[PDB]
């Protein structure tokens, strides 16, 4: 089997900057290399076929190059409507194989998070459980850190973290933090606090309530 | 233009069987080779199988050969994917895709996808806990302990669009969990009501939880 290798894995470039993606095949595949673009929730879209043939309807700032084993995809002036995932595909020998992809983030101004903490709802308590939530919205870059500490202590077992893709509007990230712990271990510990560490602040950004 | 529409994705217990199908439209189907491609979040795209125009030649990769059977109906313009001895590693979104060649080649057209989940977990409607606070306020809503994906979360039937954040699900105890936040002007609450509606088609369930000051 021919091993397509993509690079870079990810790549946070900023508007207009040049975008270079390379793909190498473990064997000579001639000009049987193809490239695809795929935005969030949607099938892959065709962009460059065999022989580096740019696709019809595809903008002119997208170009492909190569023959043999070393191939290169190029986006010249990256427009904020290029922020997607890309994949290469060799096609001269079954089984067909894609690169592992290259995701693109919009390099944009820093943004501090809007933290928000919520104590568990009575309805959930009634069911025999307790979940404290903490939202952190519209920040950048994704590289953030959320720490939880029960009653001035430090707990970190039974926590969930979800991250939203980079907003298509303000290019910022958001994440939610859920702390689950039976109603028992809950109501009898006092200060539930949510702490964060983002490169926008020098000291730990906190947020908490008391039962 | 060309149109491909998959269907058939469902929940299936390991070692189970299922049949996926594709409705090909807008092009002379009998002239192109067809194929299935699946996509997992942890291993990207992956060619699953191909079949020729007249359907006489078929090609599958090794990690599938034997279990998967591709086929077509040129009379009806439909593509099919028979699967058996289903595995947890077969869990992915399957795409119906067209080759620009009479046999195989690259992929010019892709359907919208259909999801396949392979698990022992049973369909469970989710529990919905309203998240209220103890210039503009931010409310939440916790959708916990359901299975399988997806769950559709809207606020006020869609009336509220701006500043809505729905975070991806997370398998925790073998059941998914997700939450959603919304920001509204401090004046519009708790004067105007706010509700997150959570629909879970897998269990034909749909709840509407109103957020109120605790
Ligand atoms: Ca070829």
């Amino acid at each position: 089997e021919t091993t397509v290798t993509q690079s870079p894995a990810s790549l946070s470039v900023a508007i207009g900057e040049k975008v270079t993606i390379r793909c190498i095949t473990s064997t000579d595949i001639d000009d049987d290399m193809n490239w695809y673009q795929q935005k969030p929730g949607e099938p892959p879209k065709f962009f460059i076929s065999e022989g580096n043939t740019l696709r019809p309807g595809v903008p002119s700032r997208f170009s492909s190059s190569g023959y043999g084993t070393d191939f290169v995809f190029t986006i010249e002036n990256m427009l904020s409507e290029d922020v997607a995932d890309y994949y290469c595909l060799q096609s001269d020998t079954l089984p067909l194989t894609f690169g592992s992809g290259t995701k693109l983030e919009i390099k944009r101004a820093d943004a501090a998070p809007t933290v928000s903490i919520f104590p568990p709802s009575s309805e959930q308590l009634t069911s025999g459980g307790a979940s404290v939530v903490c939202f952190l919205n519209n920040f950048y870059p994704k590289d953030i850190n959320v720490k939880w500490k029960i009653d001035g202590s430090e707990r970190q077992n039974g926590v969930l973290n979800s991250w939203t893709d980079q907003d298509s509007k303000d290019s910022t990230y958001s994440m939610s933090s859920t702390l689950t712990l039976t109603k028992d271990e809950y109501e009898r510990h006092n200060s539930y606090t949510c702490e964060a560490t983002h490169k926008t602040s020098t000291s730990p950004i906190v947020k908490s309530f008391n039962r | 233009e060309v149109q491909l529409v998959e269907s058939g994705g469902d929940l299936v217990k390991p070692g189970g069987s299922l049949k996926l199908s594709c409705a090909a439209s807008g092009f002379t189907f009998s002239s192109y080779g067809m194929s299935w491609v699946r996509q997992t979040p942890d291993k990207g795209l992956e060619w699953v199988a191909t079949i020729s125009s007249g359907g006489s030649y078929t090609y599958y990769p090794d990690n599938v050969k034997g279990r998967f059977t591709i086929s077509r109906d040129n009379a009806k313009n439909t593509l099919y994917l028979q699967m058996s001895s289903l595995k947890s590693e077969d869990t992915a979104m399957y795409y119906c895709a067209r080759h620009e060649d009479g046999n195989w080649n690259y992929f010019d057209y892709w359907g919208q996808g259909t999801t396949l989940t392979v698990s022992s977990a049973k369909t469970t409607p989710p529990s919905v806990y309203p998240l209220a606070p103890g210039s503009m306020v931010t409310l939440g809503c916790l959708v916990k302990g359901y299975f399988p994906e997806p769950v559709t979360v809207t606020w006020n039937s869609g009336s509220l669009s701006s500043g809505v954040h729905t975070f991806p699900a997370v398998l925790q105890s073998d059941l998914y969990t997700l939450s959603s936040s919304v920001t509204v002007p401090s004046s519009t609450w708790p004067s105007e009501t706010v509700t997150c509606n959570v629909a879970h088609p897998a269990s034909s369930t749909k709840v509407d939880k109103k957020i109120v000051p605790r």
